[PDB]
């Protein structure tokens, strides 16, 4: 059993996002759904429910009159309408599910895998790619600094993907700006500085933004 | 503000057995189920218990639940190190018709082998400051409890504006990276005969130093 939920929403205070969770099944009328939020390292909140089978549907004080959930049978989907959207709705949303055939039907064994909603002020911008250029122990720690962009995601890879052993890719840090920046860093035998080519592919798809960079010794 | 009360955090050496209570009325713990759930840094929750007392097929027979009256406590015996994690209990509650939170406790396994922070701090690029900015990028990675301060100096002085640090992140082999950013001025950067980004760790501090020259 299996729920797939819709990809990352953006939006500016005051306009509304819709998230979808597809269920595996071949019906939704044998499982009761939830939708619970969590802030960046804050607790689990259930904002609504749905009992397909019973056309019920439930909700949290805190967001009645700002909230909808719905349910497309014939799809076997599950909404989410989270309209008046604030800056504090910032949070990862998922939708989980609990066989049945509200208390006796509400409960949470099967989770989605989470969709992001960031609610901001601020406008979609491209990153700024600057090379980290490159020791100890024979080898050399070389990078790239992935500057001010919004919204998130930006991915990082070396080499096309051809390099993966010694990367961190570090999570972003989201200024006080309103704007993030994130870094990647490979730690590389220093011998290899005086042949092998480093470059790392930046993608930031809000933007259809791709930047590859190359990197070399000072 | 959650409307079932648990505690922020419990801790125990491995072995042990560690019990986290929550508590909530009549309207929803005193007459619904209450579950539980497990959700480890950077990953979805997981029901562990559910129905008061009861373990969904496949949770380990050292995780158990009760609840009597208007709380309820799970209980963890013979806790490893792979327990370390949050948990959350919830329950119907019939005042507000909807499904009710516990605000998490932390459960902490003592007595691990601590590892120090790897850093590694990297000076402003050339064609960041031709930009006219400048960033020190501070990369801090493989420690372990994932808990640290991240202090900056220009020479020997603090700096306490246009620093950026993240919070703790699980990494893969289960240790924490973080990374902290200073913001300067090319001027502020190459007036300065160096700047410094110290990591302390449990007590101990690991400094990297980089310089305009």
């Amino acid at each position: 059993v299996q729920l797939v939920q819709s990809g990352a929403e953006v939006n500016k205070p005051g306009s509304s996002v819709k998230v979808s969770c597809q269920a595996s099944g071949a019906t939704l009328n044998s499982h009761a759904f939830s939708w619970v939020r969590q802030a960046p390292g804050q607790g689990l909140e259930w904002m609504a429910g749905i009992i397909p089978i019973f056309g019920s549907s439930h909700y949290a004080q805190k967001f009645r009159g700002r909230v909808t959930i719905s349910a497309d049978e014939s799809t076997r989907t599950v909404y989410l309408h989270l309209r008046g959207l604030r800056s504090d709705d910032t949070a990862v949303y998922y939708c989980a599910s609990n066989s049945i055939a509200g208390g006796y039907y509400y409960d949470m064994d099967v989770w989605g895998q989470g969709t992001t909603v960031t609610v901001s002020s601020a406008s979609t911008k491209g990153p700024s790619v600057f090379p980290l250029a490159p020791t100890s122990g024979g080898t050399a720690a070389l990078g790239c600094l992935v500057k001010d962009y919004f919204p998130e995601p930006v991915t990082v890879s070396w080499n096309s993907g051809a390099l993966t052993s010694g990367v961190h890719t570090f999570p972003a840090v989201l200024q006080s700006s309103g704007l993030y920046s994130l870094s990647s860093v490979v730690t590389v035998p220093s011998s290899s500085l005086g042949t092998q080519t480093y470059i790392c592919n930046v993608n930031h798809k809000p933007s259809n933004t791709k930047v590859d960079k190359r990197v070399e010794p000072k | 503000q959650s409307i079932l009360t648990q505690p922020p955090s419990v801790s125990a050496a491995p072995g042990q057995k560690v019990t986290i209570s929550c508590s909530g009325s009549s309207s929803n713990i005193g007459n619904n189920d209450v579950s539980w759930y497990q959700q480890f840094p950077g990953t979805v929750p997981k029901l562990v218990i559910y129905e008061n007392n009861e373990r969904p097929s496949g949770i380990p027979d050292r995780f158990s639940g009760s609840k009597s009256g208007t709380s309820a406590t799970l209980g963890i015996t013979g806790l490893q190190t792979g327990d370390e994690a949050d948990y959350y209990c919830g329950t119907w509650d019939s005042s507000l018709s909807a499904v009710v939170f516990g605000g998490g406790s932390k459960v902490t396994v003592l007595g691990q082998p601590k590892a120090a922070p790897s850093v590694t701090l990297f000076p402003p690029s050339s064609e960041e400051l031709q930009a006219n900015k400048a960033t020190l990028v501070c990369l801090i990675s493989d420690f372990y409890p994932g808990a640290v301060t991240v202090a900056w100096k220009a020479d020997s002085s603090p700096v306490k504006a246009g620093v950026e640090t993240t919070t703790p992140s699980k990494q893969s082999n289960n240790k924490y990276a973080a990374s902290s950013y200073l913001s300067l001025t090319p001027e502020q950067w190459k007036s300065h005969r160096s700047y410094s980004c110290q990591v302390t760790h449990e007590g101990s501090t690991v400094e990297k130093t980089v310089a305009p020259t």
